[PDB]
């Protein structure tokens, strides 16, 4: 085992709404979203994402 | 002195109460949940990784016959074949074209790097959730690492506490979890011994040093046809492989209840849910009794502009009139609202301001100082953000979650069909009785 | 924080305005439009003398 580096995406724009968000992202290559809630469900969303 | 109150397990999110002593003066108490940890008990069923099929160098019988042996390797297979003649390099290895057999012979091991890609199979059981609090109490502050259970007992030098047991338990894992890398998944893997090709585990054993390998993973051997010597056999793709691809998320992007997973040993650290009754012996040497304490004379409270959101958008203003000075500790005595500030320094006469967060539309809300209590009457806006970054410190009621405007106008609206099925009632009984005396 | 206002179009003349964050001071806001220009879309159709 070692260390490797790895790159950072582009930090997302978040705009906001009553009881919601939408991120605006920028990925040149596949980058990986997960985003779970904090209550009894997790409603869990995975998502490779290209593009903008 | 023993307090017995209901934190609620949200880490980070301070909960403040006061105890009255009837003989001393009132004392704040204010816990924070630092840290928890969620930790089950395991036991290591096997290990799995990507088999290595081994194949020993071919026998061949050259005027005579085989027969196949039986080994205790791990998915051991073995064959015997009729007249081969095989080749190697000289044109020739037998000197009989008949009953010339071969013994074809393979079996799997453990892959060279399965010291790291491997994965951990483990059962758990009733998990043990461990909190540890910062509680403090006038002047003194204390940590300390407890059980919830109701029983264990936390201790810091002269501060004994009770918690649990939790309202209502939960753990993130499933009966069966797969450990890989560090990674945690919740897969049902087959029991130890019960191996399956082409799947999960379908090599197994107690520990990557064991010998005692077991596997099931279909190899079969052919005939050989080519004239060169040669072992042919066909064998299912490594099922390790096939749930490593299918693998999905793991558990620490699914977990609910925002409930951080981590490995050595398995636990799950700042897992909000519930509540956790705690009943407290708090010394009674920090207590201080009302004859020295400053009991202040007469306080009024004049409330400026507030809304309920999570972060502290609301201000206050208490107007007190004391006899000394000191460091009167203030609360607030409703569930839908809570200050920032725990003491304040109380003069003979003179003005404090203090902030505030509610949950409710209304601010209708009981404000303590040094005992003495005045109803905060206010009108809380709604927020003017839509997301924050802090959690809400307050639950959201039903009772004190409705404005006094809606209130009026729904007790109004029921009101008049009570009253009027008074009034018909009323009306009912006295043309009864008015028939009954003009009769 | 985001406050939105109608400020008049008139140069010269300070508007005033209070933002009021719930837990927080109230805040003096002064618009002044120092300048204004409305600049049409333009193109020479042709020149004369």
């Amino acid at each position: 085992p070692t260390v490797c580096p790895v790159p950072l995406a582009h930090t997302p724009t978040v705009t906001k709404w009553f009881k919601g968000i939408t991120l605006h992202l920028t990925a040149t290559r596949p980058t990986l979203l997960t985003t779970r809630k904090l209550g009894l469900r997790a409603d869990a969303t995975a998502e490779w994402i290209t593009g903008t | 002195f023993e307090h017995a109150t209901t934190v609620p397990n949200v880490p980070g999110i301070p909960y403040k109460a006061l105890v009255e002593r009837a003989g001393y003066a009132p004392l704040n108490l204010e816990i924070t949940v630092v840290s928890s940890e969620l930790t089950p008990s395991t036991n290591k069923e096997y290990v799995t990784c990507r088999f290595h099929t081994v194949i020993p160098s071919p026998q061949v019988k050259c005027c005579g016959s085989l027969e196949c042996k039986a080994s205790s390797k791990a998915d051991y297979t073995c064959r015997v074949f009729g007249g081969v003649y095989p080749f190697m390099w000289g044109g020739a290895q037998c000197f009989c074209d008949s009953e010339n057999t071969q013994l074809s012979e393979a079996y799997v091991e453990f892959a060279p790097d399965c010291t790291i890609d491997h994965a951990v199979a483990l059962k758990v059981h009733t998990a043990a959730l461990k909190v540890g609090l910062r509680i403090v109490y006038g002047n003194t502050t204390a940590h300390l690492d407890t059980f919830v259970n109701g029983v264990t007992p936390g201790s810091s030098r002269d501060l004994k506490v009770i918690a649990g047991p939790i309202s209502a338990a939960f753990s993130p894992f499933d009966h069966k979890v797969v450990i890989r890398k560090g990674l945690v998944y919740n897969y049902d893997f087959p029991e130890y011994g019960a191996m399956k090709p082409g799947a999960f585990g379908d090599i197994q054993a107690s520990s990557l040093d064991a010998t005692d390998i077991v596997a099931r993973t279909d190899i079969r051997l052919l005939k050989p046809s080519v004239k060169n010597i040669h072992v042919p056999y066909t064998q299912a793709v490594s099922g390790y492989e096939m749930w490593k691809n299918n693998s999905g998320r793991p558990l620490q992007e699914t977990a609910p209840f925002g409930c951080k997973i981590e490995v050595e040993p398995l636990r799950a650290s700042n897992c909000a849910y519930g509540h956790i009754p705690i009943s407290i012996d708090i010394p009674d040497a920090a207590f201080v009794r009302s004859s020295e304490s400053p009991t202040i004379l007469e306080v009024s409270c004049t409330v400026a502009d507030c809304i309920y959101s999570a972060d502290f958008g609301g201000s206050l203003t208490l107007q007190y009139k004391a006899d000394r000075e000191g460091h009167c500790p203030v609360h607030s005595h409703s569930t839908t609202a809570v200050l920032k500030e725990a003491t304040t320094h109380v003069t003979a006469v003179g003005s404090i301001t203090l902030h505030f967060s509610t949950s409710s539309p209304q601010a209708n809300f009981i404000v303590s100082l040094c005992g003495k209590k005045t109803t905060c009457n206010a009108e809380c806006k709604p927020p003017a953000d839509h997301i924050i970054g802090e959690p809400h410190k307050v639950d959201q009621e039903f009772q004190a979650a409705v404005s006094k405007t809606s209130w009026n106008w729904l007790l109004a609206l029921f009101g008049g069909a009570s009253s009027l099925i008074v009034v018909g009632l009323i009306v009912l009984v006295c043309s009864s009785m008015l028939i009954n005396t003009r009769r």
